[PDB]
């Protein structure tokens, strides 16, 4: 389980305004953001010029926004515990 | 600052003059100025809501990033 999606948007490095954009998508966990495709995001004005930038910097270590798909969340890493 | 609404952004659809002089009224001037704002910032102005000022800052990227078609 990449521990950058498990990790909450707010631990991000950037500034809260980062995680404040796609949080205020009611999302917690990075993994979230994997799970939508920046597309569908850049699609809803919640989201601002400078934050897109700040998402292409996370966006850079290919850790979150790879647009992958998951079914649920939790990957068989995380299994049940 | 008159702060006048240039062609692009008074020209834009579901938005009308009196929409498009307080949106410029930000410093916003083209309509791709429009779009740089964030929902936050149209939330400024009570004219505007967080829903109408989102539904502008797409409409206006969309118009930036679709203009090549058009």
């Amino acid at each position: 389980f990449d521990p950058i999606l498990l990790r909450p948007v707010d631990d991000l490095e950037l500034t809260v305004r980062s995680a404040n954009c796609l949080k205020a998508e009611a999302i917690h966990y990075i993994g979230d953001l994997v799970q939508r495709t920046e597309v569908e995001l850049l699609k809803t004005p919640n989201l601002g010029k400078k934050s897109l930038t700040e998402i292409k910097d996370v966006l850079a270590s290919r850790g979150l926004s790879l647009g992958m798909r998951l079914e649920n969340w939790p990957p068989a890493s995380i299994a049940d515990e | 600052g008159d702060n006048k609404p240039a062609d692009d952004l008074l020209n834009l659809e579901g938005v009308d003059r009196d929409l498009a002089f307080k949106l410029a009224a930000r410093g916003v001037c083209t309509l791709e100025d429009l779009a740089e704002q964030g929902i936050d910032d149209l939330a400024d102005i009570e004219g505007l809501t967080d829903e109408k000022a989102g539904a502008l800052i797409m409409a206006a990227r969309n118009i930036c990033w679709f203009g090549d078609e058009a």
